[PDB]
RNA sequence: AGCAGAGUGGCGCAGCGGAAGCGUGCUGGGCCCAUAACCCAGAGGUCGAUGGAUCGAAACCAUCCUCUGCUACCA
RNA sequence: AAAUCCUUUAACGAGGAUCCAUUGGAGGGCAAGUCUGGUGCCAGCAGCCGCGGUAAUUCCAGCUCCAAUAGCGUAUAUUAAAG
RNA sequence: CGGGGAAUCAGGGUUCGAUUCCGGAGAGGGAGCCUGAGAAACGGCUACCACAUCCAAGGAAGGCAGCAGGCGCGCAAAUUAC
């Protein structure tokens, strides 16, 4: 009994780690205006989550201004201390390094404080976070996935 | 020909990347992408293009494949649009 | 915040200061049984705001607005 | 050896003599139906050639017929056909 | 395993022969030996190698490729009878 249950937890650990950051996780960020911005390399951004919770390694996008992208958020910190998740309306200062491209995106020029920050969720990511993410997955905020997959066209 | 609102073991799909030698590979409105075979009568008579709305005979054993039953056109697509088919364009 | 390289659906050309056209794309014909290629025609221009000596969309005193790329302090 | 089976022999035992003959075929190879329902290049058949896309001589059935017969299919090693 | 043979077949041939008769070999794998006319014997012993039985943990006892039967292996093979 113990050996079998241990194997179930071991396979859960073996599944979680080495198959990470593909389950991007639903994240809708509201910008907190009049916060100290670091321009580029890295971007230090003071934000408050409105839909879902936000952890490290989730790619982000701004719609309306075409579909411009910021790939892989590196660290999320409250004030000075590090945090693993957002507390549904926290004043988190996040360190973000955009992925190596031909040019990184700039605040003001490309995206403004008014513009919404939405996570890049695809068929692969939603199918990845559907099965084998039902214990760590959010409680009663599900709907935003159906509400964001319709605007991302899935 | 008459309208056919048939969702009885068969699904509507948008043809995307129609590459094969009859392979097709379209994106179904309910589930994921599937290989929909060109059925006998559609081999030479009726032509399915790179972007098209089709009713595919969902063959449920393996589920990673199917076969195209019917090809739709603008008027029937616009009708289907009207009743049940996602706001996904036609 | 600053700097830099450019502004016509779309790639570049242009002058002597009198005065705006080329390749490609789009549309309508023809040739062919049919497509392509070819042969005829068509539409598409506030040359980003210009104050100036004026024969200035222009050359610059670049004054100013827009877009793209780069540099700058990690809570 | 003791039994069994057989042979022998009283009694019982045949009118859908319901005391019931199957396994494969019926386009050609190759003996036997261009008969009638069903399906509509879907389902399937087909060793090979081929048959199926709305009058299917070939599929699923009914009827009829052919082959061998208490047996007859199917797969696989091997022999003749193989000059 | 080898022969005597088997299937097929004009003549020539081809293929099979673990299997009831003859000869050889081995008793899980090797090795060494006692007794006896005859054995390098395994329903004799001695040791090691591989497996495995009992146990009071001190020690003890193993050999179906004999007939039944069981497990395994696999497409593939019978009764713990008199
Ligand atoms: N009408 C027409 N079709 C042609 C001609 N040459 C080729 N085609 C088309 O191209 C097909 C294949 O020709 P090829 O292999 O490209 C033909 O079946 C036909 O549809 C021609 O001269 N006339």
């Amino acid at each position: 009994f113990d050996a079998f249950t241990k194997y179930r937890q071991d396979y859960k650990k073996q599944k979680q780690e080495e198959f990470k950051h593909i389950a991007v996780f639903p994240c809708k960020i509201k910008i907190l205006p009049q916060y100290i911005f670091n321009s580029r390399d890295p971007i230090v951004m003071g934000v408050t989550v409105e839909a879902g919770q936000v952890k490290q390694g989730t790619p982000m996008c701004v719609p309306s201004k075409n579909f411009v992208d910021i790939g892989i958020v590196t660290s999320i910190e409250i004030n000075h201390k590090q945090v693993d998740v957002a507390k549904k309306g926290q004043e988190v200062c996040v360190k973000i390094e955009p992925i190596p491209g031909e040019s990184p995106k700039m605040f003001g020029r490309h995206f403004e404080a008014t513009d919404i920050l939405v996570s890049k969720i695809s068929r692969q990511s939603i199918d990845a976070l559907k099965d084998w993410f039902r214990d760590e997955m959010q409680k009663s905020d599900w709907q935003l996935i159906v509400e964001l997959k319709k605007v991302f066209e899935i | 020909r008459e309208l056919v609102f048939k969702e009885d073991g068969q699904e509507y799909a948008q043809v995307i990347k129609m590459l094969g030698n009859g392979r097709l590979e379209a994106m179904c409105f309910d589930g994921v992408k599937r290989l929909c075979h060109i059925r006998g009568k559609l081999r030479k008579k009726v032509w399915i293009n790179t972007s098209d709305i089709i009713l595919v005979g969902l063959r449920d054993y393996q589920d990673n494949k199917a076969d195209v039953i019917l090809k739709y056109n603008a008027d029937e697509a616009r009708s289907l649009k009207a009743y049940g088919e996602l706001p996904e364009h036609a």
